């Protein structure tokens, strides 16, 4: 098993963690081009397989707090841009593909902290390091 | 409890005892250790926090939700409200200075009032939420 | 307790004592503070409230669920429901005036009824929600 | 880390904080823009990025108070307009942007306040102190 | 408690010692306040109940929970259950008249049964759901 | 701040409170016609504002108490009309729009009240008497 | 206020009571058919009102007791028909419309009581009796 | 009223109870098929009733005990079948019609039970026993 | 009745089991090709049954321990691949089938353990082993 | 309690000694009142029912949710299962008749099993759910 | 309690006293009933279960959550760890033989540790996850 | 409690006592067993862990949530709160060494601190999280 | 505002509407007489208006319901007339044109309606009756 | 209203309908001789009326079920014949007329049914038996 | 940007628009004279442009209000005229044609409205105001 403060997601300026991240999540999708035939064994489902298109989504989460990378994420969204985004798996290693930053929202109450959720897609090719 | 624990409580103390209401109306009767003495009857106490441990991968905070209380022995306890109310006069959105950290946020919370034995005398705490980050 | 708490109990005693129902039902004996003698033994008493901080950015009000307890010697209490009888019809959509800010609405709560010590004496709590805004 | 109290959105009539603000949230958003092509270096996901349209939206709830910008509230939804609006992060600084006043809506019970959500969206172009 | 209280206890004591079982079961033996003397043993008792104050914006109501004990000196409490049996045959659907407003519904709660003290008395709780309407 | 209680929609037959209204809600509503142009300064989504339709709703529920406005409610169900409403804000005033009955339905337990919801939406123009 | 016993849904055979209704839900609705102009004084929504369409449905659940009417509502839902339902207010009076049986549904647990839904939805003119 | 216990559905292999039936829920339905015309009496929805389609679904769940009737259900998936089923109810009778095996599931966690649901759904003429 | 422990979907590299898997679920599935005719005895639903496709799921979610074989769910989603899977029923045996990835993501707190879902879905014929 | 209740006791208790297991387990040491004498110790106790009301419009019924505890004099508490195994047995799924109206289900429930008293003597509860329809 | 509930505490009666560890570390000292003596003083105690009634329509079981207990007269309880280590070691997933049924799962739960009186004895609570299938 | 207790409270207890703050602080007065003498009186425990049992189909771990006492014998208590402040400056994110397996987070929990007895003596507990993988 | 319940196609016998009539719609037409000269102030095309031909056709559709007016345009179509038909329009009033039945058609489903489209066309000249 | 189960298009060997009748429409038409002679009472366009030619035709949807009138329909298609055709319409009664077979087509899918449309017209003069 | 509630089609009886006016839209054309000689720099086509003949049509939705204005359009239909129409555009200004009323065409619904398309085209030389 793997400490959860461990694997962390990070923007550039170099990367470094922006600063409150409660909840962190990367999440990877494929969408299943379907390839079904006539004849089938059982009739079971067939799918090609690799040919379909595939996907990775981060969305990180807490308490704002204002760092110089913080402020970054401010900067990417209003001037559009698709940097390089990294979120390290504590055993696997580090991913380091270009997400952009597909809605961010910051929020506060009368008596809590002002938190924001980050939610990003991936950009385009992605990497491991293994 | 948390790191700023130390620093919260001293620093909570100084701007109690500054107020200028609240000092004609409870004195120098505000501690945390009682004098031994007389034993005055109309003071406030603050000691008992807790924290609920809100923290960062990158840092650490905390919510220390520290109670105050009001302790009156007058009979009724219409004193103990407006030395009371002066404590949440001086307290909710105070921005104060610590010496380990800093907080963010002195909120409000639960304040119940009752009496506590043979119905003499009177206990008001006053729950604040204390946001502080290490 | 909250700011406005020292101006609350002191309205509410003022609009009881007033009503002219429960002035025929319990009399002058309406009171925080027990008046010391022969205890005449149909009061009520009103002095427990407590928080629940509903509060803004801009202001900062308060929601206070005082108890107005009525304790009767009477063998039944049929004789204290009609006391704690007058007590909602005179307090429940007030509308008073505070010394303090003002309250928006005194509304009501849970209202239990019990014997409280060897079944001789009975009480009656009647929680008020007492939305004040400071 | 910041108070959620210092986080406040205003309206104009010159700008004002609304005044019971339990709750606010400013959130930005973006579409993403999909630029897939046959040629991928391991099929990932390939986005444009700069060229989809970008939004705000802010949704400020609490008790509904009685103030002459509350009553502003009221004014900009019967008369349609886009006027000027401004939510300040704390630390980041304010935004002051045209937004409109999408959908607001007051509520009240048999025992609670008067309370009401106000809802809002970007109708054009946003700024950024720092 | 409410307004109604005073008006409610009274009819369902008159609804009791009206029912021609419970007459033959219990006796004259139901009560609030208990008649001194030898103490009969296998009474019943009405009254603690406590509001849930569910009111209108024009007007207001209150959702009496009232407890009506059943206590039996027997040696066995089957002879407890038909006494309780005859309670809520003669309550559930009451449609009754009131003195001050009207009930709407008389509907039936939880009724717990288990041994007071020394396992000698039997307390048999039974919670009917009073809404009335003020 | 203001009374829950003070809020009320009420019904013609000349107007009166419904007889339970434990919780309402008047809601009003915008669908934002965007106008999005090539040329924009940072992107940012240009909304036109005032040419929009613009809406109002409300719902109000509680105990359902028989009253002669209560029963005007299921007349106007029936024989399908378009009255005019009026809820008043407790500090801003009455609003005085007609409505309809969109949908009302009554039920009831085998323990609990008849209760009600009463929801409306709005049929013509309204106003507000400040 | 009027109890909660006392408003009841009822099939016909004469018309007797479904042996278990712990929950029921008489629910009236309208489709608003929009007519929104050019021209309008503050461009709010205009709806014509009595010319949409409107509806009733019942809700009624509880406990599964075999009684002669709940073997009814099976033999309108095998053999369908469109026969007459009946939903009494407690004040207002009866409803006396044709409905159908839409869907019904027998569920029972491990542990609990065999219960039951049953949903009907208007097929005909109503009627109220007052 | 009746038992939970009694209201069973059961396979073929001659039918048997499957083992593990927790909670289990006939649920009959019809989708209401609208005449609606021009002249109307009050305005009501006008429905034919008899005409539509109606359906019979059937969602048992419970404990995954093995039995050679809970080996029937994997049989009938994937040897793609519609057999004969049977849900009795108490007091009514049983149901006896062919139903298909829609979906199937079986779940276990770490420290529970292994569980399924299994749900089903009409595929034929159904019957009642009376 | 069987062990939730001894049911576990493994991947191949010979097959393993993922290190944390807390909830695991087998889920079956099939679309019921409606072939209703007009003479129907009841007007019952007809359906075919055995021509329409069949479809298996599985979703197993715990914590994140790195393992030989969690390495290769990464392998298996970035190199898009259909290779074989293997759920074993506790009482029934092992299925294999060739499964996708179709979802997966990695999700960690900053209190909670490094967890993860893992989502998958039938890309071939199955099997069972009896 | 409700109106079964006088008669669901009664005919558990008959259920109970006439099973051939828990008879020659704990003989005839089945009751509610106990005889006094010697005190055999090994026996069961079937009193202590709540009531869940679940009702109807046309018709009422009850849940009872009765208690039948097991004490055992013994230095283990392996007799004291048996025993409580064999009113477990006699008792889910009874479909026993009753004198007032019919049980339709007579389920379990949680069924706890600790040292009462200087862990000298055992309880065993065992809650069964009779959901009876009057 | 349920009816297998008489072969589990001895079922894991067995698979206790026949583990290498814990017969190294506590002894002979484990028991249900104490055997009087001396009191040995690092003894486990297995005897409290509850059950939550996990059955079927056809059959049913049960979800035993028993309680072992670690008591232990030395300093500190690092003693009682190990020996509570060689109570976990030995149960979880321990797939043994029952007398009536069979259980199909023996998971861990809860396991508080704690000192019991006068702070010289210690408890390490050890809940048990039973699934047994009757 | 799980296996890898035995190791926890023996790695957590020599991360104490190797502190640089803390034992200027408290000395060398942390414990579990109390060493009997003169009873210094500024002393910490670490005793009392919980278990909630966080496993796996293949392999098994704990959390356990093992409490950290600061007792002071100090007229005010803030002298405890930098003694506590010391203790979780020494706990979060450890990555220690343990005996049986290894844990992966030690986080931190609620931290209450209250006046135990006669409000001579101040209890602060620290609620550590250890998920420790076995 | 003017409901669609309210413009009415109706047959000879004496005039009576359709039975079935969900949708219905009077169609003009003229053929536009392009009188195109060389000269045209800026080339644009001239038309002459009062020399292009102009028609009328009904499209309605609706639910069979058998009366004597649907039964009488079977009459209509088979012994082929071109009667006199008549549509209202709300608030303009009546059109009485000699139509005839150009195209009709009957449809049902294996779960819906009888239902019909019934399609005229302009036979003769119209009028309005104001 | 009728129901659509009732109409009912049926081949000779003695009249039966055919098996899958999913969606059935006998569509009658007449191509409108124009009559526009120069003088028309507003420029109205004049029609004759029983000059124009009339006609029927018939589109039957269904599912492939093998019975003698399915293969009937192939036996006239192959051995062209214009033979009788019968269609119901529910409250009006038979027609009764000679039609041809003009194209028919059967249908599959990798997943679906055996579906077949069937394509009529007319080829006699019709009746119409009330 | 403008507001499409600002550009309005009105007729002449002096000039009024018309009562529902839900979507319109004028619509200019040029038919594109070919002028392709064999010489051309790339093959491309010429085009000669001022020989084009060029045109406007108006087709205007709307709900049917009865107002003298819609009454207008009918009697321009039945007495067939070209009169001056005039449509705005908000910032450019009028344009004021002649046209003709070409097809109008009343409808309605069971439970919608009276609603109305108005098609015109362009009938002589057409103006600009600026």
């Amino acid at each position: 098993a793997q400490n959860g403060k461990d694997l962390l997601i990070k923007l550039d300026l170099q990367f470094e963690t922006i600063a409150g991240l409660r909840a962190t999540r990367i999440s990877f999708n494929a969408e299943t081009v379907d390839v079904t035939s006539l004849e089938s064994q059982g009739g079971w489902r067939e799918l090609l397989g690799g040919a379909g298109v595939r996907s990775a989504s981060i969305s990180g989460a807490g308490v704002f707090k204002d760092a110089d990378t913080d402020e970054r994420a401010r900067q990417i969204f209003f001037d559009g841009e698709v940097p390089e985004f990294q979120v390290i798996i504590p055993d696997f290693g580090i991913v380091q593909g270009p997400f952009m930053i597909t809605s961010i929202d910051y929020a506060g109450s009368h008596n809590g902290e002002a938190s924001y959720e980050l939610a990003m897609a991936s950009a385009g090719a992605l990497s491991f390091t293994a | 409890s948390y790191a700023v624990a130390g620093a919260l409580q001293a620093a909570v103390y100084q701007q109690l005892r500054a107020d200028a209401v609240l000092a004609a109306l409870v004195g120098t009767a505000v501690y945390d250790a009682v004098p031994p003495g007389p034993l005055a009857g109309t003071y406030v106490s603050l000691g008992p926090e807790d924290v609920a441990d809100a923290s960062d991968k990158t840092g650490a905070g905390a919510v220390h939700d520290f109670v105050i209380s009001v302790i009156t022995d007058a009979a009724g306890f219409a004193t103990a409200k407006a030395a009371a109310a002066a404590v949440s006069d001086a307290l909710v959105g105070a921005d104060l200075v610590l010496s380990r950290g800093r907080l963010v946020g002195l909120w409000f919370l639960r304040a119940k009032a009752r009496r506590v034995e043979k119905a003499d005398m009177r206990r008001i705490d006053l729950v604040f939420r204390a946001r502080v980050e290490g």
